[PDB]
């Protein structure tokens, strides 16, 4: 599960670049470690 | 003719930079001090003409996204005035000149003479390369083309030559006005990987003294300054750090304006007081 997904978007000197945030909800007995990596693939997201 | 350092910089940064990549040869004598590992790993990446990753370039605040991987972003800088000259006067001339210019030729065999042939008029001649024309040589300029007599110069009909003069535009006389203008321009590498970004700082370095020897910095960019920040994390909010460790370039230069002259003195008339 997941929730508050965000496209927060910097305009910078380097570039525009994206740091998103958002929260996610999991299963019981699973451990999760720092930057592990999901990914969703039903879910599209659009660029230019 | 105001000098825009920043355009200057990606004039020359982006075609020699392509060419140093280009061949291993040199990046080995560029990354000499560094250590096995980063030296091939980034020649594994960058270096040749088979190279699936490439390196960019760009001015600062674009709209787009940069390739965050290896880049070089230019930022215009501070500027300031440090030397002027009586009445604001650089320099007169007596025809109006462009840029100067190297261009190759080979001889002609005309009668009298052995000419060169270039893309401009000549206006003002500099050098030939390794000759040192003789009064019976009799070197003149005629339009485009420069002309040296052809006796006891027989073997030469052939000659390849590199030839350095200026654009020529009028015959308008003019004067010189400006000053001296010394000018900060920042650069920096940016890499999500520390080893990158020092590498890449490395190869800008050589190509800035390769720069020292180019004609429009022997000429109007001079007086070289580097300056070299920490090593620091660019942007902290995503996925990983940006690492990138700027520099800053000094330059001295004129900004000129031309001043043209309209009276000609040509006659000149003497007459007594009547008493």
């Amino acid at each position: 599960a997941i929730q508050s997904q965000e496209k927060g978007t910097n305009q910078l000197d380097i570039g525009i670049l994206d740091t998103g945030t958002a929260i996610g909800t999991t299963q019981l007995e699973k451990r999760i470690s720092y930057r592990d990596r999901f990914t969703v693939p039903e879910v599209l997201m659009p660029q230019q | 003719a105001i000098t825009s350092v920043d355009s200057y910089l990606l004039s020359e940064i982006k075609p020699r930079l392509n060419t140093v990549l280009e061949n291993c040869y040199i990046i080995d004598e560029v990354l000499k001090d560094f250590d096995y590992q980063t030296r091939e790993s980034f020649k594994e990446a960058f270096c040749g003409k088979n190279a699936q990753h490439e390196v960019t370039v760009g001015f600062n605040f674009p709209k787009f996204k940069n390739n965050y991987e290896a880049h070089y972003l230019i930022q215009l800088g501070q500027g300031q005035e440090t030397k002027n000259s009586l009445g604001s006067i650089q320099s007169s001339y007596f025809e109006a000149t462009g840029d100067t210019l190297v261009e190759s030729s080979t001889a002609i065999r005309e009668d009298d003479k052995l000419v060169f042939t270039v893309s401009k008029p000549i206006g003002e001649l500099i050098k030939v390369e390794d000759i040192e024309f003789a009064k019976y040589d009799n070197l003149q300029v005629e339009g485009n083309k420069v002309s040296f007599k052809y006796q006891t110069n027989e073997d030469y009909e052939n000659y390849n030559a590199n030839i350095i003069f200026t654009e020529k535009k009028n015959d308008s006389k003019g004067l010189v006005k400006g000053f001296t203008v010394e000018e900060q321009v920042t650069v920096v590498g940016l890499s999500f990987n520390v080893d990158v970004a020092r590498c890449l700082d490395a190869v800008l370095k050589m190509i800035l003294i390769s720069m020292r020897d180019s004609i429009e910095e022997q000429q109007t960019f001079q007086l070289q300054n580097l300056s070299f920040g920490d090593i620091a994390p660019i942007i902290e909010d995503g996925d990983s750090m940006i690492f990138g460790r700027p520099t800053i370039i000094k330059y001295t230069s004129s900004l000129d304006l031309d001043y043209t002259i309209t009276q000609d003195i040509n006659k000149l008339t003497f007459k007594e007081r009547k008493d």
